[PDB]
């Protein structure tokens, strides 16, 4: 879907983990939105969660372990993107 | 630290090996 | 349209969701927001008197937001103070006790800026705003 | 000392060119085993040496050197002349389908064909593989118990294939190691709780699920369970607790324990104890639970000797 | 000496350079706990050098020196041949969240993720994990429960992850090493004040929150609470007080806790403090004060040494 | 100050780092 940023802001849900990218020699910054649903299920599916008992976001922020988690994400999304 | 050091360094691997795998089933 | 003088109570146990709470309502026009960190906090806030909304989570400390609710109901100068009720599980359950006990609205989280400005403008018609 | 400690002193007082040519003469569980122990040595004293050193001369001449490495040899005077290490690893691999818990293998191979099933149970003994059958559904259990019955037999090439296959599955496991998440350990965790967040969490896991509280309870010793073991190990248990920890601990315990106690002591020492626990006053519910708790302490440390029977 | 002072003394001692290359064999912690020691010396006498250099000799003797470095050594092994120092930190992490307070630990990983916190508990000592569980809301804390009932393992890059943001956290705490600001700070505080103040501190702050003032008196010693202390503890108490100074503290004393002190007492030694203290004549509030400021002291004494429980 | 300081001073950096380990574990 092709539409105005203020649109694409006005349906992102929050709070979010947004990831600010760069498509060199490409000019100007890319995001990547991880929602958080999906950051909860990585953790749960990281640390032995058997995914019965979903996580309900809390408007919390990210803590240090899984700032570490949508890391690791996140470099294997970039390395994606650039192959 | 007696010859006995030297003496042993000489001696075949494989009877390290067995000895080392006598003492690991002992245990 | 709604006053966009009216003062808003925003009420959470995490100061990140407040604040996101309150950037969000000032995109839409509401400037006057005031911060609450628990039920407690928000009370005391409430019985100095001169807000028009509130928005309340439901899981707060030493208070959550349906005991909040009550107490905001059963004062009479503040029974008709509108209260929007913001939470991470929309139980059934949950929701008809809030019903019941006079919640002017829902919002799940997580959640969009349209889905708020949405809920704000269906209580502000029903207020008659 | 264990044999695996002397072996890596004797590794790390060779040098690391011998250390390393000895290496290749192992096992890898054995050489993975032998690097993990070699990980954490942090001093060898001079017994730890002395002795090493002595017990590897006396054992090189006990079976005096020799064994010339089996395979090459063999390989050689075969090419000369015209299983082996993959037999032993099978039968290795057999032994190790064994020594597991019943469990644990029922679900390794639960997922796995009816037929394979059947042929892995074959090679084991019969009490594991009655074990692990027991475990298994009646549909898929009779379906594994028909097909040993008409067991044919299976190629060699077929059972290294399962055989390595096994082997991976196990190694992936070892690395795991998974380390005690079921009921037991949540018992052993609650065990050790206050009485009133015990039995919060014990509620509220059973409003949630009450075969998992249950299961959690009966992994657990949370006293007034003593009345349910044997007469013998009360008997061991009364001479190992101190009297007054006893009556203290006995003051908030319900009269069919209080009983079963009193009926394990001799008549004196009970009218005693009767008498204590008449004429002594209110003790606070802390000091029961901190004795009752010492208690439970003292029968886990007999259970782990094999004297008392829990 | 301690262990850390003989050890500073030796690298002191033996050179720059030589101290230099034994800090490249020791940890970062051991290390920056010797920097901070050296950096507190301010001489080292004649003792003080011949001891520590006999003890050092009589130590390398102990362990008869050797043990070659592992990890390089193991490291050239398994290359020439074909977990360690990071199973060693993972497990030390795992001690070291065992060893602090239920409280702390339960408010470092109160934000954190669910399977998160029981991933952690898992690993923990039973006592110390129900400690923390018991600490957690209701929800919460039942959530974490029947994750761990559920714990499925964590793969070891998952848990090494884990275990270094856990030591980086503690790092951070440990460079803050919290001065203590609680409740019990300003009870030490309060306590030492004179009556007056103390008392219009503890009402102001009970006015602007009734539970923290609480919280504060809770853990005061103000005086007047000897009564719910047991006899034992108020009878060995009676042993180090002089009998002018508690005639003169119970001057000002409630009657509960005067016959308290008396009944703790000698019959005789308790009428002739009945007889002073009908007899002895008005005395000044803050004279009283200091003898009860001193009893206190003792009190306070005896707790430290384990002789008096409060 | 006799030759045994000179002696310590020739000892492996690796058993004055175990040797100070051990003091600190026994603080």
């Amino acid at each position: 879907r092709i539409q105005p940023y203020h649109e694409f802001a006005r349906n992102l849900p929050v709070p979010t983990n947004l990831n600010l990218i760069h498509l060199k020699p490409l000019r100007g910054t890319g995001l990547v939105v991880f929602s958080p649903s999906l950051v909860f299920i990585a953790v749960d599916n990281l640390f032995g969660g058997d995914g019965r008992f979903p996580t309900k976001v809390e408007g919390r922020e990210f803590t240090h372990t899984e700032q570490r988690v949508i890391n690791r994400m996140l470099k294997l999304a970039l390395e994606g993107y650039s192959d | 630290m007696s010859q006995r050091i030297r003496e042993m360094s000489d001696n075949d691997p494989r009877v390290v090996a067995l000895v080392i795998r006598q003492w690991m089933s002992n245990d | 349209m709604a006053d966009k003088e009216l003062k808003f109570l925003v009420v959470d146990k995490f100061s990140t969701m407040r604040r996101i709470v309150r950037n969000l309502l000032k995109e839409l026009g509401f400037n006057n927001v005031e911060e609450a960190e628990d039920g407690v906090d928000a009370l005391n806030k409430l019985q100095a008197g001169g807000f028009g909304f509130i928005i309340s989570d439901w899981n707060m400390p030493n208070m959550d937001g349906l005991e909040l609710l009550k107490t905001i109901r059963a004062d009479s100068a503040m029974s008709a103070l509108p209260v929007l009720m913001v939470t991470a599980e929309a139980k059934k359950e949950n929701i008809i006790a809030a019903a019941q006990a006079g919640a002017s609205g829902w919002v799940v989280k997580p959640f969009t800026a349209a889905t708020l400005e949405e809920k704000l403008n269906k209580i502000f018609e029903k207020l008659g705003m | 000392l264990s044999g695996t400690d002397k072996s890596v002193i004797l590794l790390m007082t060779i040098g690391e060119d011998r250390a390393a040519e000895v290496f290749k003469h192992l096992s890898t569980r054995e050489v993975q085993a032998l690097s993990t122990a070699m990980a954490n040595v942090r001093q060898i004293s001079n017994k730890q040496l002395t002795d090493v050193l002595s017990e590897f001369e006396q054992e090189a001449e006990q079976f005096a050197a020799l064994n010339i490495n089996a395979n090459e040899y063999l390989r050689s005077v075969l090419v000369k002349a015209l299983d082996i290490l993959e037999t032993r690893d099978t039968t290795s691999g057999i032994e190790t389908l064994n020594f597991m818990e019943p469990q644990s293998a029922a679900d390794l191979i639960r997922d796995e064909h009816p037929q394979i099933i059947a042929t892995i149970l074959v090679h084991l003994k019969r009490s594991q593989a009655a074990d692990i059958l027991a475990l298994f559904d009646e549909r898929l259990r009779h379906d594994v118990m028909l097909r040993i019955a008409t067991f044919g037999g299976v190629q060699p090439a077929a059972l290294a294939e399962l055989t390595e296959v096994l082997n991976g599955l196990l190694d992936g496991q070892n690395l795991k190691r998974s380390k005690m998440g079921g009921v037991r350990t949540a018992a052993e965790i609650i065990n050790l709780m206050k009485t009133q967040q015990e039995e919060a969490v014990i509620t509220a896991v059973r409003e949630f699920d009450g075969e998992l509280a249950q299961k959690i309870i009966d992994e657990m010793f949370l006293f007034e369970n003593l009345v349910d073991v044997d007469d013998r190990s009360i008997q061991r248990l009364l001479q190992e607790v101190d009297s007054e920890s006893l009556l203290i601990a006995l003051k908030g315990a319900e009269p069919p324990l209080r009983e079963k106690f009193l009926r394990n002591m001799s008549q004196r020492a009970a009218d005693i104890l009767r008498d204590d626990l008449a004429n002594r006053g209110p003790v606070r519910l802390s000091q029961v639970e901190n004795e009752q708790k010492a208690i439970l302490l003292i029968v886990r440390r007999l259970a782990e000797t094999g004297e008392m029977v829990i």
